[PDB]
RNA sequence: UUCGGGUCUUGUAAUUGGAAUGAGUACAAUGUAAAUACCUUAACGAGGAACAACUGGAGGGCAAGUCUGGUGCCAGCAGCCG
RNA sequence: ACCCACUCGGCACCUUACGAGAAAUCAAAGUCUUUGGGUUCUGGGGGGAGUAUGGUCGCAAGGCUGAAACUUAAAGGAAUUGACGGAAGGGCACCACCAGGAGUGGAGCCUGCGGCUUAAUUUGACCAACACGGGGAAACUCACCAGGUCCAGACACAAUAAGGAUUGACAGAUUGAGAGCUCUUUCUUGAUUUUGUGGGUGGUGGUGCAUGGCCGUUCUUAGUUGGUGGAGUGAUUUGUCUGCUUAAUUGCGAUAACGAACGAGACCUUAACCUACUAAAUAGGGUUGCUGGCACUUGCCGGUUGACUCUUCUUAGAGGGACUAUCGGUUUCAAGCCGAUGGAAGUUUGAGGCAAUAACAGGUCUGUGAUGCCCUUAGACGUUCUGGGCCGCACGCGCGCUACACUGACGGAGCCAGCGAGUACAACCUUGGCCGAGAGGUCUGGGUAAUCUUGUGAAACUCCGUCGUGCUGGGGAUAGAGCAUUGUAAUUAUUGCUCUUCAACGAGGAAUUCCUAGUAAGCGCAAGUCAUCAGCUUGCGUUGAUUACGUCCCUGCCCUUUGUACACACC
RNA sequence: CUCUAACUAUAAAAAUCUCUCUUCUC
């Protein structure tokens, strides 16, 4: 939880830790420690979200450790810079339509 | 800690505002209470205990879903009583959730006398009863310095009511304990709920203090 | 997945071909002539050098420092 | 099943105060009645580490341990499965009177 | 400026002293019909104060071990769950 | 007789909880811890058991009365979630069926299991094991077996010990050995050692039911989850739904639910379309030279690192292009579904890659210097060397191969591809010219790669002939001999080629597999393994269809409803 | 602010199931 907040300090739009092996006892165990959310499938998934796997060597055997972090998409260098189904409409700019006859005259220029 | 918060639930922004100087009118004017900070910043000193956490356990295709069902006790010793009841996923963060549902629901007690009063009034004013499942319970005026004779979980949560002397009497399947300590609750909640004689005459129906306060709500 | 049965041996022993501790070659190499000049004994190692005494079977003498150089007959 | 379970061997010799028998008929709740090579019909009890383990079956020469208390009844202990029986028969160590085979 | 005075206290040491005293002996006296014993009291009577506290238990119920070694659904334990 | 407003009494009913209950529910099962209207009769855990016995009524059947000894930690009630149902409903799937196509199962061969045998036939998987462990093992790989070596036993301490800890050793005996393994002797060597104590390494030793990682499967379907919010005392539930719609929990919507997250999609690779752009002697084309042949009219077909020019074809970047577009039907007219046109493409455009929560005692310690524990650690389970086996054979089983011939076999002749790959610290792809019948060898070449192999001139196929219904020129196993090739080593036949032998086989029982368009099927080719080896496998292209374009009947799957004594869940 | 009309039509057979049940504390 600690790594998951620091994740989360740090900026990224989501965290997950996942601890597998003999926690604390004989029987294999494996817990899941996630926030924010994640996308699993999709090519983005290489595109921001970086994934890293280490053993642990503990006196009763091994520990997996899996770390996943799901880059923000908006400080994404060297690729997209969003989702693929982010859909980002913008806001028009707004006139008063009055002005209706209007005459108007420039100088002539060459 | 960064206790940042926008006030929301107007109630929420007059105590914000200050205008909310304790509780005392909120339990007057029976006013809804749906966040946790409220009684956090009236009330400084709510001391908590976990009283248990449950393995609750359903049954689906793949395996069993285990979750822990957390019966917590908030409490000030002076005469404030909330309990929540909460299951999650994780344990601490069942501890969490119970402790804010606890302060959601603080309820106020009558601390009564045994009879020939004197100061700092000690047991309840009446006998009550409170009835969750299978469990009643019956709370009776105790005499000064009898102490809390009770079972150990109504007993730790009459001492965080703050009364010292009280008898109980439970009667039912009272093992299952957050029956227990849900009847022992609604009992004492209704420790109010009881027209005793000294109460009688009427009283001088007092403007709501959340509502004359109105233009320091709902924030511009 | 298997239990092995203990190597049974149908074989007495080999045992480490033990050096032998020699005490003091030098005397069955050398000849003191009484005070003054010292003779060796048995031959003296061309194919080596001088001071690398030989090795003394049969039919031919052996060496040793360089073994498979020098065996030849004399 | 076996995926729910623990998922070349040898015999094994008596030795002092253990026996080989053979099954006469297997009796219920688990018991079982064997003939020891000593002219006498014992009461065997189906051991631990072997009630639903590994089974056995009426004409099985089998090992069966003897309580030093009370030894008209006995726990039967280690089983053979009808190749090391002919080995048991071989080696001379019980009584040849009985042969099994089909 | 790291300090560190332990400056004030608490504990922990097979380190180390001198105090105090009974259980036991026992002069006596008292106590009793006679006596024991007590209540007093000479002189004796503590260093590891060997002048030695056992009885159950440490998964839950229920306070206390996920320490070591042994046995290996056997021996056994367990009022019940195990 | 009806209508209305009644009222008294009766069977009942609906709504609700503001009362109860543990709930299902109850207008009484309320007026019960705030415990008292009057009253009878029953029960005190379940079994034993309404049994024993004695009465008592009865003809009899039997009824009423009615235990105990003893045996157990439960039995039981209501509801919740799952599972299950030869329960219901609505939808799906060629790992289901229908219409069929191709077959497999019969035959011989190959290959992997089991069994048997053996010294060893090393081992692990039993829909999701069986042409799998890339497992196409001659030495190695190595795991087993008969044997021989060596220590790749760090470091600490002690102990010997420099008058030598020790090592190495020609020749012989001995050894398979040209091993100083052991011995005979003698030499050589010098504090790195040796032998005892710890201690540590090593291990394809064991334990996938200690474990990580890994992938497989549940599960190619569409399903998951939390936050406040409501319902419940709670197990939980609603959101996640009545309907219609989609491949989709996909949407239209309806809604004690609201807004959010994952999965699906979206997304990426590939396949297609770009006379639009950018370009090109490592790709092509035109003109034009110089040349070859023919017709002779200036026409063709050719060659040619000549010159100029171009980019349609070939490349690969930027991009463009389709989103159901347009229209006609149908649809609470919305979601969409159908039909035609335009188009290149109108099934999600085709095929794919990633692919949620939860889980399995699924497999893997035999991939790992991933790894806990245990085992062994000197005549070793370390490592190495020689040889054997893993490929044996009374038998059964699974992938596949060649066939049973005329749509054929054998001769000629025609002559079209697409994915690849390729020599370095070594030695590949090999053109061409030689020779040989062939496999082959030979000498020079090119190619580290759109350049050369290469336009891989492949097969089926196409055309002309021979054969002629014959177990026949079908079929080519099983069998002798020879020539070569890789290899230190081909015997237990590596492989190729040559001759001869020609077996079994007549469309294959019950069953069972796969499949809906460039599809199945036939046909090969390239790559992995590789020195040599494929019948395997990945990919590629070629010749290219019959039959659906639907349904839950078998086998399963989604969700909903329902019932359950199930929860290790109908094994 | 006026109303009460449609409807069909199935059952053959299918018995049994050996283990192994294992924590929630911040
Ligand atoms: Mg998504
Ligand atoms: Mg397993
Ligand atoms: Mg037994
Ligand atoms: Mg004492
Ligand atoms: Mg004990
Ligand atoms: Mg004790
Ligand atoms: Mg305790
Ligand atoms: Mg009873
Ligand atoms: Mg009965
Ligand atoms: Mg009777
Ligand atoms: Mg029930
Ligand atoms: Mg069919
Ligand atoms: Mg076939
Ligand atoms: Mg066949
Ligand atoms: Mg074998
Ligand atoms: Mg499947
Ligand atoms: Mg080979
Ligand atoms: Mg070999
Ligand atoms: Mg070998
Ligand atoms: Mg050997
Ligand atoms: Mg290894
Ligand atoms: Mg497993
Ligand atoms: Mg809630
Ligand atoms: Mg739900
Ligand atoms: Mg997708
Ligand atoms: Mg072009
Ligand atoms: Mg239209
Ligand atoms: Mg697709
Ligand atoms: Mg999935
Ligand atoms: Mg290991
Ligand atoms: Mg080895
Ligand atoms: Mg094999
Ligand atoms: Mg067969
Ligand atoms: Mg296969
Ligand atoms: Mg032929
Ligand atoms: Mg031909
Ligand atoms: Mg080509
Ligand atoms: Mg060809
Ligand atoms: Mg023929
Ligand atoms: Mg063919
Ligand atoms: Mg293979
Ligand atoms: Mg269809
Ligand atoms: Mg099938
Ligand atoms: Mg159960
Ligand atoms: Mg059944
Ligand atoms: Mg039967
Ligand atoms: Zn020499």
């Amino acid at each position: 939880y600690g790594v998951v907040r620091y994740v989360m300090e740090s900026g990224a739009k989501g965290c997950e830790v996942v601890i597998s092996g003999k926690l604390r006892a004989a029987r294999a165990k494996s817990m899941k420690f996630a926030d924010g959310f994640l996308i699993h499938s999709g090519q983005p998934v290489n595109d921001f979200i970086e994934t890293a796997t280490r053993h642990v060597l503990l006196r009763q055997g091994v520990l997996g450790i899996k770390v996943k972090i799901m880059k923000d998409p908006s400080r994404n260098t060297s690729g997209p810079k969003a989702l693929p189904d982010a859909v980002t409409i913008i806001e028009p700019k707004e006139e008063e339509p009055v002005l209706e006859p209007s005459v108007k005259d420039y100088r002539p220029t060459e | 800690e960064e206790k940042g918060w926008v006030p929301v639930t107007k109630l929420g922004r007059l105590v914000k505002a200050g205008k909310i100087s304790s509780i005392e009118e909120i339990f007057l004017h029976s006013l809804p209470v749906k966040e946790f900070q409220i009684i956090d910043q009236l009330l400084p000193n709510l001391k908590d205990e976990v009283m248990n956490i449950k393995p609750v356990q359903k049954q689906t295709r793949a395996g069993q879903r285990t979750r822990f069902k957390a019966v917590v006790v908030v409490g000030d010793s002076n005469g404030h009583v909330g309990l929540g009841i909460k299951t999650a996923k994780e344990v601490a963060g069942a501890i969490r959730a119970g402790i804010i549902i606890a302060k959601l629901s603080v309820i106020p007690i009558r601390r009564g006398y045994w009879g020939t009063n004197l100061g700092q009034p000690h047991s309840l004013a009446t006998k009550t009863s409170g009835k969750c499942g299978s469990v009643s319970v019956r709370l009776i005026p105790a005499p000064r310095g009898s102490g809390i004779v009770a079972s150990p979980a109504v007993k730790k949560l009459m001492q965080l009511a703050g009364v010292e002397d009280v008898y109980t009497s439970s009667t039912g399947s009272t093992r299952t304990l957050e029956n227990t300590l849900k009847a022992a609750f609604v009992a004492i909640g209704n420790t109010y709920g009881f027209l005793t004689p000294n109460l009688w005459e009427v009283q001088a129906l007092t403007p709501s203090p959340m509502d004359v306060y109105a233009d320091y709500a709902t924030a511009s | 997945g298997k239990k092995r049965k203990k190597k049974v041996y149908t074989t007495p022993k080999k045992i480490r071909h033990k050096h032998k501790k020699v005490k003091l070659a030098v005397l069955n190499y050398y000849k003191v002539d009484d005070e003054g000049k010292v003779a060796k004994l048995r031959k003296e190692c061309p194919n080596c050098g001088p001071g690398i005494f030989l090795a003394n079977h049969g039919d031919r003498f052996y060496c040793g420092k360089c073994h498979s150089t020098f065996a030849t007959q004399k | 099943k076996g995926r729910r379970g623990k998922n070349k061997r040898e015999l094994i010799y008596k030795e002092e105060g253990q026996e080989y028998a053979q099954i006469t008929k297997m009796l219920g709740n688990g018991r079982v009645e064997a003939s020891c090579f000593d002219g006498n019909k014992r009461m065997a009890h189906i051991r631990g580490k072997l009630r639903k383990k590994v089974w056995m079956g009426q004409g099985d020469i089998i090992l069966v341990s003897l309580r030093d208390f009370q030894d008209d009844q006995c726990d039967v202990v280690h089983k053979y499965n009808l190749d090391e029986a002919r080995t048991l028969k071989n080696q001379g160590e019980l009584p040849e009177n009985a042969k099994i085979n089909e």
